[PDB]
This record gives C-alpha cells, sequence and structure tokens, in this order.
C-alpha cells in the first residue's frame, strides 16, 4: 500500500471522510445582519 | 434456487407494485404517497398498502374518505407548527390511550 | 412509516410489537365462547 | 473516457467518493444516541 | 468487543436486556457504548409483585407498567 | 333531467343498450349493491 | 366552509368523530352528472332502379401493408402483427383457470 | 397602512401554498354529532346493502364480505363446519358511509363471521440451495398447512351515539 | 495574444476586460502587453 | 356499479386522450407528466402486463423553453455508424431543424429500457405549433395544466398592480438619468 | 428627474437642462430603521429575477442599472438585483426598456429561442462536448450563487447546476 506520509494527497476512508463533514466549523448567524441595524 | 430465491422478489415486488397504485390513487386527490400514509398512522389508523390499493380500485368513495382525512390531519399539524402550544390540539389530531 | 410518531405517544415504533391490534385474540366461537390462547 | 486506473477503490487511484447529506444525518443521529450513553453510564 | 456482547445477552439485536447500574457492569458497557442503546428502566406502580408478574409489559418510554389491561382508558 | 343509470360501451348503441339494464337492475332491486341472500337459521 | 377536497368530481365526503372519539364516522353519498354537463346523442348519421345489392370490399392486401395499416388504427408496433412459430402456438393453455 | 412586518407582494414574499383555515372546534364539534345521527340513523333503518370490512386475521388484513374465502396458511385447530367470529375490525363500509377503527372497532359495532371448509396441505414447495465450485448443494420440500374459511355474514349495530 | 493563467499589467495604459466569458488584458500604447486568460 | 361484465372492463382499460401545452415550458417537467401517462401510472390499476396507457398530446413544442445557457451549453450526440460518423449538435441546432425532437428525446429517456417503449411512443403526438388534426381534436378529454407558472412581462401588469406596489427609495430631482 | 434637450435655430445651438416630476417614496415604511430601500421594506431574500416591479425601480430607461451612491442600495443587494435585471432581460420580462438604436439600424431577425434563470451571456456560452465521468461532471448553471441564501419554501434547497 501507501505509506502514511505522501506526496500526493491520499484519500481518507469513507467514515473518515463522514467525519471530517460532520466536525466543520459553523460560523454563528445573527438573526438581522448588522448592516441593516444603525 | 431461482423458484427459492424468488420468494424474497414476489415480497418486494408487491409492496412496490402497491406503492405504485396508491401513488397515483392520491394524485387523483392533490395528494402524496408519504403525506397520505404518513397521516393516516397519526389518526391510530393502521391500514397496510394491500388493503389500500384494493381499496382504491373497487372502494373509490371509499378511498376519498381516507384522503380527506389525511389532508385535514396534514393540515392540523401545519397549524399546530405556528402556535407555541397555547392553542389546543386538533379534533383529528387526539390519540386514543390504551392501559 | 411513523415509527418515531408512534414513540413520542408511548407506543411502539411497530405496531406488531404491543397493543390490542398484536396482543388481543384473532378469533372466537360464535356462540360466545373465548378461544384457546395463541402460540405467539 | 473516465477511467480510474487498476481497481475502482483500492490503490494509489481511487474512485473519488463523495459524502450525501443523508449520510451526514445518519452519522449525527448514531452521535446523539452515544452521547446520551455517557450521561447514563455516569452515575 | 464480540465477547463483551454475549456476555450481556446481546446477541439478538432490537431485544431489550436489563442489567445493574454498578462499575462492574458499566465498564463492559464503555467499550461497546457504540453499538447499544442505554435507557433507564422506570417503575411508576413500582416493583413487579407476584401477583403481578404475568401481566407486566416494558413500554418504549422505559416504564414497566404491571397492569396490561389492554383497554381504552375511561380517563 | 334526474339521472336514474348510466352504462359504457364501445359504441353509443351498445352503452344506451346497456344504461337500460343498469336502471332495469335498479327498478327491480338486484343489483351488486344488493345486501347478501340471509342463510342463518330462521328465528 | 372549509372542505378537504373539492366535493364536485367524485362523491360528498363529511368526516365525523363519536363522542368518545374512538370511531370515524365517513358519510360519502355519489355525486350525479347534472343534465346540463352532458351533450345529446347523435342519432342521425332518389331515381334509383336497381336495387343496391351488398358488394363484397374485401381488397387484397399483402402481409407488409396490412400490418401497416393495423398498427395505425391500434397505435402500435408491426412486431405484434406477425406469426409466431409451432413451438409456442402449443405452449399456450387453451383451458386457463377462470376466476369469476 | 404598514405594519411592521408587512411585506410587498413578490413571488417569494408569501408562501406559494394556499392559506387554510380550519373549522372552529365548537362548532364543529356539534357538526360531527348531526353526521353521526345520520349515519345511525341509516343502520337502524337499513337503509344498506352489501357491507365489506378489513379484519385482522393472522398478522394479516383482509379485505372481506359476505360468501367469500379466504387462505390462511396455518392450523387452527377447529373441526371442519365450525362457526367462529373475527373480532379484529379495521374498517367497515358501504356504499353512502364507511367506518373506520383507531385501530379496531368495537365489538357491539360489528359482528363478522366465517365458517372453517377444508383443512389441507399446501402443494410442495422446493428449497434448494447451490454454490459453484464448492461442491454444495441440498433439496428440501415442505408442504404447509392450510386453512380456507367462508366469511359468512356482516352485520352492524345502531350503537354510534 | 499571450495565454496567461495570471494576468498582469505591464504599463499605465493597460487595462482589464472581461470577454467571450474570460479576462483580457488589452493595450494601444504597447500592443505586446496583451495577454489572454488561460 | 352493476354493469354487466364485458363493458366493467372495457371502462376500466380504456385509453383516455391528454393534452399539454409546452408554451414556455421545460422539456423536462412536460416529460415527466407525459411519461406516468403512457406507462399508466396515473392508474390504481396499473400493472406491466397490461397495456394501460393512455395517449398524450402535446401542442407548442416548438416554444418550449430552457433553463440556464441549455440551448449553447447541452448536446445531443449520435452516430452513424460509418467511420468519422460522430456528430454533435446543440439543443438550438437540433430544435430549428426539428422542433419536436428536444420533447421527443427527453420522454424517449424517461420511459422504461424495454420493449414496450417504442409502443409507447406511437401513442404521444407532438405537435410544433397549435394547430392539430380534427380527428387527435375530436377525441381529446383532458387538458392537463402547465407545471411551470409563466411569468408576466412588465408590459403585462395592470395599472393597479403597478400603483399597489410602493416605490421604495426617493431619487434626486437634479439626476439626468 | 433632469432631462437635456437641443434645439437648433438660425444654425445657433442651445442646450438646456429642464426639471421634472419626480417620484417620491411610498409613505409609512414597515422598518424605518432599515439602512436600503431592501430592509426597510422587509424583502430581504424575498425576490427573485421574475420581479420586475422591484427591479424596474433600480434601472434607467434602457435597461442600464442605476448606480448605488443614488439608490442608495447596500453593495450585497446591488449586486443581487444587478444580476436578476440580466436574467430578466434575458427572459423577455423587460420589452420597454430596450438599447437605443441608433438612427439607420434595422435589428435583423434572429432565433427566437425562449430562456429564463440565464446566469451567463449566450454568445460567451461553449458546448458540453465531454460531459466527464459521473464523479467529475461537467453541470450546466441555472439561476445565480448570488440567491443562495433566499427563502426557499420547500425541503430541497436551490439547485444552481444541472
Ligand atoms: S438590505 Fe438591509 S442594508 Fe441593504
Ligand atoms: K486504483
Ligand atoms: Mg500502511
Ligand atoms: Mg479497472
Ligand atoms: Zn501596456
Amino acid at each position: 500500500g501507501s505509506k502514511a506520509v505522501t506526496r500526493h494527497r491520499r484519500v481518507m476512508h469513507f467514515q473518515r471522510q463522514k467525519l471530517m463533514a460532520v466536525t466543520e466549523y459553523i460560523p454563528p448567524k445573527p438573526a438581522i445582519h448588522p448592516s441593516c441595524l444603525p | 434456487v431461482k423458484c427459492t430465491k424468488a420468494r424474497y422478489l414476489k415480497k418486494k415486488n408487491m409492496r412496490t407494485l402497491w406503492i405504485n397504485r396508491i401513488t397515483a390513487a392520491s394524485q387523483e386527490h392533490g395528494l402524496k404517497y408519504p403525506a397520505l400514509i404518513g397521516n393516516l398512522v397519526k389518526c391510530q389508523v393502521e391500514l397496510n398498502r394491500k388493503v389500500l390499493a384494493d381499496l382504491a380500485i373497487y372502494e373509490p368513495k371509499t378511498f376519498k374518505s381516507l384522503a380527506a382525512l389525511a389532508s385535514r390531519r396534514r393540515h392540523e399539524g401545519f397549524a399546530a407548527a405556528l402556535g407555541d402550544g397555547k392553542e389546543p390540539e386538533g379534533i383529528f389530531s387526539r390519540v386514543v390511550q390504551y392501559h | 412509516a411513523g415509527g418515531q410518531w408512534r414513540l413520542q405517544q408511548g407506543l411502539a415504533a411497530n405496531p406488531s410489537g404491543y397493543g390490542p391490534l398484536t396482543e388481543l385474540p384473532d378469533w372466537s366461537y360464535a356462540d360466545g365462547r373465548p378461544a384457546p390462547p395463541m402460540k405467539g | 473516457r473516465g477511467r480510474i486506473p487498476g481497481r475502482q477503490w483500492i490503490g494509489k487511484h481511487r474512485r473519488p467518493r463523495f459524502v450525501s447529506l443523508r449520510a451526514k444525518q445518519n452519522m449525527i443521529r448514531r452521535l446523539e444516541i452515544e452521547a446520551e450513553n455517557h450521561y447514563w453510564l455516569s452515575m | 468487543e464480540k465477547d463483551i456482547i454475549k456476555m450481556l445477552g446481546l446477541e439478538k439485536a432490537h431485544t431489550p436486556q436489563v442489567h445493574k447500574n454498578i462499575p462492574s457492569v458499566n465498564a463492559k458497557l464503555k467499550v461497546v457504548k457504540h453499538l447499544i442503546r442505554i435507557k433507564p428502566l422506570k417503575l411508576p406502580q413500582g416493583l413487579p409483585a407476584e401477583e403481578n408478574m404475568s401481566n407486566t409489559c416494558l413500554k418504549s418510554t422505559g416504564e414497566l407498567v404491571v397492569q396490561w389491561h389492554l383497554k381504552p382508558v375511561e380517563q | 333531467k334526474k339521472l336514474i343509470a348510466e352504462g359504457p360501451g364501445e359504441t353509443v348503441l351498445v352503452a344506451e343498450e346497456e344504461a337500460a339494464r343498469v336502471a332495469l337492475r335498479k327498478l327491480y332491486g338486484f343489483t351488486e349493491n344488493r345486501r347478501p341472500w340471509n342463510y342463518s337459521k330462521p328465528k | 366552509t372549509y372542505s378537504p377536497l373539492p366535493d364536485d368530481y367524485n362523491c360528498n365526503v363529511e368526516l365525523a368523530l363519536t363522542s368518545d372519539g374512538r370511531t370515524i364516522v365517513c358519510y360519502h353519498p355519489s355525486v350525479d352528472i347534472p343534465y346540463e354537463h352532458t351533450k345529446p346523442i347523435p342519432r342521425p348519421d332518389h331515381d334509383q332502379v336497381l336495387k343496391t345489392r351488398l358488394e363484397e370490399k374485401v381488397e387484397h392486401l399483402e402481409e407488409g401493408p396490412m400490418i401497416e395499416q393495423l398498427s395505425k388504427m391500434f397505435f402500435t408496433t408491426k412486431h405484434r402483427w406477425y406469426p409466431h412459430g409451432r413451438y409456442h402456438r402449443c405452449r399456450k393453455n387453451l383451458n386457463p383457470p377462470k376466476d369469476r | 397602512s404598514y405594519l411592521p412586518g408587512y411585506v410587498p407582494k413578490t413571488s417569494l414574499s408569501s408562501p406559494p401554498w394556499p392559506e387554510v383555515v380550519l373549522p372552529d372546534p365548537v362548532e364543529e364539534t356539534r357538526h360531527h354529532a348531526e353526521v353521526v345521527k345520520k349515519v345511525n340513523e341509516m343502520i337502524v333503518t337499513g337503509q344498506y346493502g352489501r357491507l365489506f370490512a378489513v379484519v385482522h386475521f393472522a398478522s394479516r388484513q383482509w379485505k372481506v364480505t359476505s360468501e367469500d374465502l379466504i387462505l390462511i396458511g396455518n392450523e387452527l385447530d377447529l373441526a371442519c363446519g365450525e362457526r367462529i367470529r373475527l373480532e379484529k375490525v379495521l374498517l367497515v363500509g358501504a356504499d353512502n358511509f364507511t367506518l373506520l377503527g383507531k385501530p379496531l372497532l368495537g365489538k357491539d359495532l360489528v359482528r363478522v363471521e366465517a365458517t372453517v371448509i377444508e383443512k389441507t396441505e399446501s402443494w410442495p414447495r422446493i428449497i434448494m440451495r447451490f454454490r459453484k465450485r464448492k461442491n454444495f448443494k441440498k433439496k428440501r420440500i415442505v408442504t404447509t398447512p392450510q386453512t380456507v374459511l367462508r366469511i359468512n355474514s356482516i352485520e352492524i349495530a345502531p350503537c354510534l351515539l | 495574444f499571450k495565454n496567461k493563467t495570471v494576468l498582469k499589467k505591464r504599463c499605465k495604459d493597460c487595462y482589464l476586460v472581461k470577454r467571450r466569458g474570460r479576462w483580457y488584458v488589452y493595450c494601444k500604447t504597447h500592443p505586446r502587453h496583451k495577454q489572454r486568460q488561460m | 356499479s352493476s354493469f354487466s361484465r364485458a363493458p366493467q372492463q372495457w371502462a376500466t382499460f380504456a385509453r383516455i386522450w391528454y393534452l399539454l401545452d409546452g408554451k414556455m415550458q421545460p422539456p423536462g417537467k412536460l416529460a415527466a407528466m407525459a411519461s406516468i401517462r403512457l406507462q399508466g401510472l396515473h392508474k390504481p390499476v396499473y400493472h406491466a402486463l397490461s397495456d394501460c396507457g393512455d395517449h398524450v398530446v402535446i401542442m407548442n413544442t416548438r416554444h418550449i423553453a430552457f433553463s440556464g445557457n441549455k440551448w449553447e451549453q447541452k448536446v445531443y450526440s449520435s452516430h452513424t455508424g460509418y467511420p468519422g460518423g460522430f456528430r454533435q449538435v446543440t439543443a438550438a441546432q437540433l430544435h430549428l431543424r426539428d422542433p419536436v425532437a428536444i420533447v421527443k428525446l427527453a420522454i424517449y429517456g424517461m420511459l422504461p429500457k424495454n420493449l414496450h417503449r417504442r409502443t409507447m411512443m406511437e401513442r404521444l403526438h407532438l405537435f410544433p405549433d397549435e394547430y392539430i388534426p380534427e380527428d387527435i381534436l375530436k377525441n381529446l378529454v383532458e387538458e392537463l395544466p402547465q407545471p411551470r407558472k409563466i411569468p408576466k412581462r412588465l408590459d403585462e401588469y395592470t395599472q393597479e398592480e403597478i400603483d399597489a406596489f410602493p416605490r421604495l427609495w426617493t431619487p434626486p430631482e437634479d439626476y439626468r438619468l | 428627474f433632469r432631462e437635456v434637450v437641443e434645439t437648433q435655430e438660425g444654425k445657433t445651438t442651445i442646450i438646456e437642462g429642464r426639471i421634472t416630476a419626480t417620484p417620491k417614496e411610498s409613505p409609512n415604511p414597515p422598518n424605518p430603521s432599515g439602512q436600503c430601500p431592501i430592509c426597510r421594506w422587509n424583502l430581504k431574500h424575498k425576490y427573485n429575477y421574475d420581479d420586475v416591479l422591484l427591479l424596474s425601480q433600480f434601472i434607467r430607461p434602457h435597461g442600464g442599472m442605476l448606480p448605488r451612491k443614488i439608490t442608495g442600495l447596500c453593495q450585497e443587494e446591488h449586486r443581487k438585483i444587478e444580476e436578476c435585471v440580466k436574467m430578466a432581460h434575458r427572459a423577455g420580462l423587460l420589452p420597454n426598456h430596450r438599447p437605443r438604436l441608433p438612427e439607420g439600424v434595422v435589428p435583423k431577425s434572429k432565433p427566437q429561442l425562449n430562456r429564463y434563470l440565464t446566469r451567463w451571456a449566450p454568445g460567451s456560452v461553449k458546448p458540453i462536448y465531454k460531459k466527464g465521468p459521473r464523479w467529475n461532471r461537467v453541470r450546466m448553471p441555472v439561476g445565480s450563487p448570488l440567491l443562495r441564501d433566499n427563502v426557499c419554501y420547500s425541503r430541497t434547497p436551490w439547485k444552481l447546476y444541472h
């Protein structure tokens, strides 16, 4: 197979790929955009 | 071997056929299959696909009564989603309890 | 369908699990006599 | 066109697999159960 | 993990089993806590008596009722 | 101007004949919807 | 004035519950086609000396043109109008089971 | 003439689906009672014909009417000719009215009776398994017992109100 | 022109403009500064 | 229904003719509703082994509307079978050459991949313009509603709706515009 | 609004500027605290390419967009309206705001192709001869990504690539 360190980005196990997709930064969204407010 | 493995396909293809016939009878009344099955369960009506598709062919006036009931329970769910609990539950949204 | 909604009403996800539909006897004698308990 | 060299899901150059929306929800549903399991294993 | 599932009597799936909430049992559960669903046992009527052993029923809420009458509530 | 019977057919003459047959069954009460014969033991 | 479905095409559905709320009653009588929504059936469709005897109009048609006339009047393909061999004509059940 | 939550009319200003207003529960409660009294008055007067019912029997739902047959795939332990009553009725319908259970109808409102006419085995069913290149082959034949019922009568009682 | 993946102005008279779905660089003073997006 | 056994059977399995107006409608949406009618998936008596399909008539197939830039991007590819016989034209090129090919190819791709499909396509009638033959026009039953709602141009609004919509900003009076 | 006119008499040209009646914003806005005409009327995330009554108030007589320092819009909404106007012209919803044709020009008859939700200019779009494999498909853009946060009343979100 392939070593742990590679010159190319190595494809993840699907379980890990799903984990990385769930654990994504979600920025806070204010109820009203600050620009619309005085 | 084919006849022995075909007993799993027969049961699968039947339910696929029933659903296709229910979907067709629900669109005649402006409904979709998920809104009929899901809201008949909410009215404690436990009728399976086999019976429902049989009713759509041989008892059309009874199937429209079931579709009108599902549409009524579906509209009560939206009304309750607009309130914050203060408004009481709908007439067809009540659930009979069994002890 | 409806499994999660049934769970919110203190019911089983499958109506076959418990309740009147499954627990109650399926038939009885016309005279009125009760039938012997079902195996299940 | 569009050959994946060798076998699809093994080796160096694989066929890319993408995470659907229900796959995310399915994983989140499992997490909510096990997170509630930690609470009952704590008393 | 396969052995712990046998010790806890969880071979067949979706089959509620009752265990004691103690450290030794909990430890075995912390090894397979991703294969199971843990819920507390509730006793609204209390422990089953000798005259109720055959009238019980475990609901999906986790409650054990000692009077399974199978009849609509009059209330 | 009151519908008493209605029948299908491939032609307009066959359909007009079946409609009359449908009306006669209703007049005599020998429809399909009629309640079944009672075989229960006479009281 | 609320109605789940329009009560015009099939029947008049009126849902109801019992006092105890353990039974759903549905009154659904059939609606009749009004008289104004119909059409009248088209009933209507010399110095002759010789009685017009019935003349046979069975014109000869070859296999080709005949399958084109049949596939147009029934809106089908030519394939079903071609014959089959003996093997299949003898496999068909001529006394099939009849349900009602 | 504009409120704080007023939005000028656009394609996405309001939902596409039409607004629905349900009846007043109070006014609707007395309308339900009039419909139940009407259907109950149709049962006392026998203003109905043939009836169909959906019964739950042997883990299965059957759309049955009078003098019809149903095939059961098990033994019931009843002599041929014995008359029984099917207790679970999910639905009983007529040409002009239909009754639904939640999920089962009351016993004092509908009575379905059947009769055993035949106790017999099914035709032989082939159970055979095969796996290539493993010398794996085995055959089994089974004949499940069956029981044929004839639905005798479906009668209802005026106990709605 | 000259196909470039990174467009860049080489004098004050060069001006960017988006045409035919891609960015270009035109120059009337020095026509050799002309570039096409690759 | 108290009919005879033969007429009851003739009615249940009868073929009905439907009418569709393709003006300002995307072919796919037209083909999605036309495909279930041709198979008979709108009938509760549907079965594959039953020739329970219906007739669909689509008019104004020359005035369909594509979304996006599909007139330019979308390509229909074929092969004559001979060396160098691989052709590729855009939807616009095909539409100007055959005003019913786009709608016909979308429906032919939605029908099941079996022998019955070529039989369902004989029961499909396409006309570029709104003209329809008398025969096909005498056996129509129902006109299906357009899936897409044709939006109104700014010249189609009445003076009521224009004045009903409020003005949002106050332009300067010294602006040349 | 201001207008300019030129009148030539006796080989002498005269140029003048005359004011004209100017429309006034409707009174009693729902949200007086809003910063631009959009939030003042609670229209944010509630208009599309087909809402021409809204879009016509921000364009010129010939179909061009108006400056942002005039309308008072926010850069976020000025870009949305600028893109929804592009798609309204392309769908044939603004037939009275056509470009000015100089004297002596008769537009040629061109294939009338009905279209909507046209992100790109037709002439600058090339055909997709190679769709590509399922995992690297070349999609066809439909709509605009600037309208992605608009209010959706369905469970399926706006699909922008076909
Ligand atoms: S929308 Fe509120 S600032 Fe532009
Ligand atoms: K590989
Ligand atoms: Mg390794
Ligand atoms: Mg390979
Ligand atoms: Zn330069």
